């Protein structure tokens, strides 16, 4: 009933494994070299749990490790265990573990334990009672009494925090393996292994494609492959090339490109907004690298957009400076000030009503996030005066950033005009031409010194003053 | 919008078998019948290849497990069977599956994953040209008079689906049958339009003269303020088509407003919003300049919207330039609708775009309240000063609308042309009949 036929997935059919594959072949060793494991006085760990984002191929990983193990494979949905009546689920898991026991050697797979692995006492109902009964039955089948060494369970959950502490107790679910989002090389391998089944060209550098689809799951890479199969009848070309995959990545990243009737002043307004955004984005190190700048309307966003990719390591670790945030608010204050510099204060539009709210939210978050230097951070107080004064600093930072944005914008009026003319004329601008116009019409942008230069100057100053103390002690003593 | 009609068109153009079935037909009392029906339908489609399967109202089966009987278990089992069947499809077998839905939010995201629903096509309501074509198609089936101009009704009915246009044509044919007309006249079209929009007219259900002159004063003042703002400062506002005070449906009075093009509904500038605020305050301005200091409740409703709109000027949009730190949600929410004032100039009036934050400092709140009161009082004073300079035209329009029970925008424009500013009231009061108009449209 719960048995499958025709399992042939191996480690070659799955891509982007890394050192996890090593752990995977450990399971193969657990299924092959087990006599040496047992002779060294070691109990076989029967519980492995794969945790990660959905779409990483948890079922594919289970199929691959089952095929490489060379044993019978069981894959069962956990939603079948939950029933409006109580009792059938415990019998189902008992019969499941029994047929797994008699089919030894074998490996079983149970996906989405979050339906049946919830805490006992979070919902008051008969369904919760059935869930508790099934959880206890699987608890007693896994470790409860002696008599199982050859059946190994495989678990695949997206939220490991809902797991019962009874299950993760040593002896039931001890091995925990995280399968993360693919980085760079995993995306190459997944795209290539999904693209073997389609005729493909030899000039196809997937590096740029994966450099566009940063931080996307393997199922999304399969989708990118899927938007590289049909759509070529409109032009009718010969072979799949780089630009087709680049456009497919652009489509799956933002949406379908649609053209509608429009006036000229609307295009001028949108291009002025995008021009302000890009011009202020140029003058800061936090978002200097600009790739695309367009004003074409898309699905869900009539307004234009800009693309920037600074290294994604500081955001994950949280090492962003205060100057990194105070600039960004200025960037989010780029559109409205441009309106004040182009149409007057009496004719402010309502297109920047979203970025201006982002600027004020970022200012409030920076104020109450400990980055403020009013007393020393201290985003919490007791008396009413200091709590009232907390919000005033957000307004002061907002006004300072708005004035800085206004000054920066007034510094670059010629670059403003040239890039806005190019935006209304071409509707899309790449990195090369935009940076060429920035070089032709830009002003001075003195970059503030980084951490290394400040460290070096402070180190030489410290050494010189400590050696000054050295002579002022020595020649005074000698 | 004819999603089922579109699927039937695809099946007819392809010349392939078409298996249409509703999702609610898969939901029964006995558990497992729906999964068996799913399997049988997929098997029958696989027998007659190529084929098109169509499931209407798939949200009945694919309802999300919301965290806000055995029917839920049966629905889950049928959805799992559908997922298994869709995942097991080989692409080269030539069977195309279509699922129609009205609420994409209720759908299970598992179905939205690649491999089950690869293409997601949004069937938007038809445009003016599309509504014109749909009206032509539906009027090809019924005897039509040459005086009916379908382009005007296509342009004047935004957001109308093809089914609604078909119902409009059928109701007009029914009206023509009731009026014993040999063909659908333009009057039948107008009657059907008014029946669908504002409802049918009642039979002599009228209140006293006191409670009617007030509604007349409000509607005529709003229309006069809008027309004057169009005439003098060339405001980018709407136009008053017609005003009625006959009860229709659940509304005792109405002002039909012609909807402008959508390209002017995005870049709402400060003068346009201030002029619309003046239009909203024009009703209470008319009550103040006509009925002195004894106003009524019939002008408070507009007084509500203006009292909210200025707030959206100062907090949500941040149009003035002392910058604010947080917005506020609307305490009262009113749906955009028919003959009541537009309040959809930026798509909607009572819909904050998730730009609200809870406050910490309470002094900025009273500063914002003071600024809003100042702006509201200034705009109210401005519209009262504008309306008080034209009293003969306003009173003449009030009397004409009170006599005829209906008036048109061109009649209001003619009243404004025949009554220049600063005319004395004795010119109107010396006429033989104030509620008479010598213009024949």
């Amino acid at each position: 009933e719960y048995l499958e036929r025709g399992v042939d997935v191996k480690f070659t059919d799955v891509a982007g494994l890394g050192k996890i594959r090593l752990e995977l072949e450990e399971i193969v060793k657990f299924f092959t070299h087990g006599e040496m494991y047992r002779r060294r006085g070691v109990k076989i760990p029967g519980g492995i749990l794969l945790c990660g984002p959905p779409g990483v191929g948890k079922t594919l990983l289970a199929k691959a490790v089952a095929g490489e193990a060379g044993v019978n494979f069981f894959s069962i949905s956990a939603s079948q265990f939950v029933e409006i009546y109580v009792g059938v689920g415990a019998s189902r898991v008992r019969a499941l573990y029994q047929e797994a026991r008699e089919n030894a050697p074998s490996v079983v797979f149970i996906d989405e334990l979050d339906a049946v692995g919830r805490e006992r006492g979070l919902i008051k109902g008969s369904g919760g009672q059935e869930r508790d009964a099934t959880l206890n039955q699987l608890l007693v089948s896994l470790d409860g009494f002696e008599g199982r060494g050859e059946v190994i369970t495989i678990a695949s959950t997206n939220r490991p925090d809902i797991l019962d502490p009874a299950l993760v107790r040593p002896g039931r679910f001890d091995r925990k393996i995280f399968i993360p989002k693919p980085g760079l090389i995993g995306r190459m391998e997944i795209l290539q292994v999904h693209a073997r089944k389609k005729p493909m060209a030899e000039d196809l550098d997937y590096m740029a494609v994966a450099s566009m689809t940063d931080g996307m799951v393997g199922a999304e890479l399969a989708n990118i492959v899927e938007i590289a199969a049909i759509n070529m009848m409109r032009d009718g070309r010969t072979e799949l090339t780089t630009d087709d995959l680049l456009q497919a990545a652009q489509i799956e990243e933002r949406g379908m490109l649609d053209r509608k009737d429009r006036s000229l002043e609307t295009w001028r307004q949108v291009a002025i907004n995008e021009a302000a955004m890009a011009v202020v984005a140029v003058n800061f190190p936090d978002m200097k690298n600009i790739e695309f700048l367009t004003i074409n309307p898309r699905a869900g966003r009539e307004l234009g957009y800009v693309r920037v990719k600074m290294d994604h390591i500081k955001f994950k670790e949280g090492m962003l400076s205060r100057q990194s945030i105070l600039d960004h608010i200025t960037v989010q204050l780029a559109p409205r000030a441009a309106d004040e510099l182009w149409y007057g204060e009496d004719q402010l539009s309502t297109i920047w009503a979203e970025t201006s709210d982002n600027a004020r939210s970022a200012a409030r978050s920076l104020v109450l996030g400990g980055l403020s230097d009013k007393h020393h951070g201290l985003n919490n107080f007791w008396v009413a005066d200091r709590i009232n004064d907390i919000d005033v600093e957000a307004l002061r930072i907002l006004n300072m950033c708005y004035e800085r944005a206004k000054e920066i914008l007034g510094r670059n009026r010629t670059l403003m005009d040239e890039v806005v003319e190019k935006l209304v004329q071409k509707k899309s601008l790449t990195k090369q031409e935009f940076f060429t116009l920035v070089e032709l019409y830009g002003s001075s942008k003195p970059m503030p010194p980084s951490i290394l230069e400040l460290r070096k100057i402070k180190r030489l100053e410290l050494e010189e003053m400590v050696l000054k103390l050295d002579m002022t002690t020595a020649r005074n003593s000698s | 919008c004819g999603k089922t009609l579109v699927a039937k068109a695809i099946a007819g153009e392809a010349g392939v078998p078409f298996y249409q079935m509703a999702g609610s037909e898969f939901v029964e009392v006995l558990v497992g019948v729906g999964s068996a029906r799913i399997r049988d339908l997929f098997k029958r489609a696989k027998v007659n290849k190529p084929s098109v399967i169509f499931i209407d109202e798939i949200d009945a089966l694919a309802t999300r497990r919301q965290g806000i009987n055995a029917a839920t278990q049966e629905r889950e089992t049928t959805l799992n069977q559908l997922l298994i069947e869709l995942d097991g499809f080989d692409t080269g077998k030539g069977v195309i599956f279509l699922g129609a839905t009205n609420r994409r939010d209720l759908l299970d995201p598992a179905l939205l994953r690649p491999g089950r629903f690869d293409r997601k096509i949004r069937v938007r309501p038809p445009n003016a040209k599309g509504r014109l074509d749909i009206l032509k198609i539906h009027a090809s089936k019924v005897k039509m008079s040459d005086s009916v101009d379908l382009s005007s009704y296509a342009s004047n009915l935004p957001g109308w689906s093809g089914a609604k246009l078909a119902q409009l044509v059928q109701e007009a044919a029914l009206v023509a049958v009731r009026k014993t007309h040999n063909s659908i006249l333009q009057s039948d079209m107008d009657d059907a339009v008014d029946r669908l929009t504002v409802g049918p007219t009642r039979i002599g259900l009228e209140l006293g003269h006191q409670g009617q002159c007030r509604r007349a004063t409000t509607e005529v003042g709003v229309a006069i303020t809008s027309h004057l703002l169009l005439r003098y400062e060339n405001a980018k506002i709407e136009r008053c088509d017609r005003v009625s005070i006959i009860p229709r449906g659940q509304t005792l009075s109405q002002v039909v407003f012609h909807r402008l093009d959508d390209e002017s509904y995005m870049f709402g500038r400060l003068p346009q919003l201030l002029h619309r605020l003046q239009v909203l305050l024009g009703g209470r301005a008319a009550e103040e300049v006509i009925y002195g200091s004894d106003t009524s409740k019939a002008s408070v409703d507009y007084l509500s919207d203006a009292s909210w709109l200025a707030r959206k000027i100062l907090t949500i949009w941040n149009l003035e330039n002392p910058m604010v730190i947080h917005g506020e949600p609307p305490p009262w929410r009113k749906r955009p609708q028919f003959v009541g004032p537009r309040l959809d100039f930026e798509g909607s009036l009572y819909d904050d775009y998730d730009l609200v934050e809870p406050p910490v400092n309470f002094n900025m709140d009273d500063e914002v309240a003071h600024r809003s009161e100042e702006l509201i009082s200034q705009m109210y004073n401005k519209t009262v000063s504008l309306l008080r300079q034209n009293q003969t035209a306003l009173l003449k329009t009030v009397k004409v609308l009170l006599n005829q029970k209906e008036i048109s925008g061109e009649a209001i424009d003619f009243i404004l042309d025949h009554y220049p500013p600063q005319t004395p009231l004795n010119s109107l009061l010396q006429e033989q009949n104030p509620g008479s108009l010598p213009f024949v449209p």
